[PDB]
């Protein structure tokens, strides 16, 4: 529920960052950041399915 | 200001044969696309931590798959996102032997 929420608040918050980053290695940093914080929210089978289901998608941009 | 909409009905559960070619489909109403598999590993699609063992294949959108074996199948799912969000339809394949 209320995790859910904050899981959208940092993709969103990683997505402007990622995308508004010229350095291609720095933005593997801010995913490694969006990582480590993602699997610390986490606690449902849905909502572990999700967290990860983003982390691929940063690593579209 | 929305996540990707995606055509309800797909992908949808596809059956198939061994050495058979096999074509998936999505649709996006719309915004990147990513085909996922569910990996087994052990018997447990889930890691040490409770997360799922996921890889990406690719980024109407069709996955073709030739000569589809026995580790072809399981769950696919078609990963659409953008600015907001993201949205997800999974289906499952099943591999037949002859």
């Amino acid at each position: 529920g209320d995790r859910r929420k904050e899981m959208d608040k940092v993709y969103r918050t990683a997505f402007k960052r990622i995308t508004s980053t010229p350095d291609k290695e720095k933005r593997k940093e801010v995913v490694k950041e969006a990582t480590e914080q993602l699997r610390r929210i986490a606690k449902d089978e849905e909502e572990k399915k999700k967290a990860a289901y983003m982390i691929l998608f940063l690593k579209t941009l | 200001p929305h996540r990707p909409i995606l055509q309800a009905g797909l992908p949808a559960n596809t059956t198939a044969v061994v050495g058979s070619d096999v074509e998936l489909l999505c649709k996006v109403y719309s915004p990147h696309i990513q085909w996922l598999k569910h990996i087994v590993i052990n018997g447990s699609s889930f890691g040490a931590d409770g997360f799922p063992y996921v890889q990406v294949l690719k980024t109407v959108e069709v996955l073709y798959l030739r000569n589809v074996s026995a580790e072809d199948a399981g769950e696919y799912t078609c990963l659409a996102g953008n600015s907001i969000g993201l949205s997800y339809q999974s289906a499952w394949l099943t591999v037949l032997p002859e």
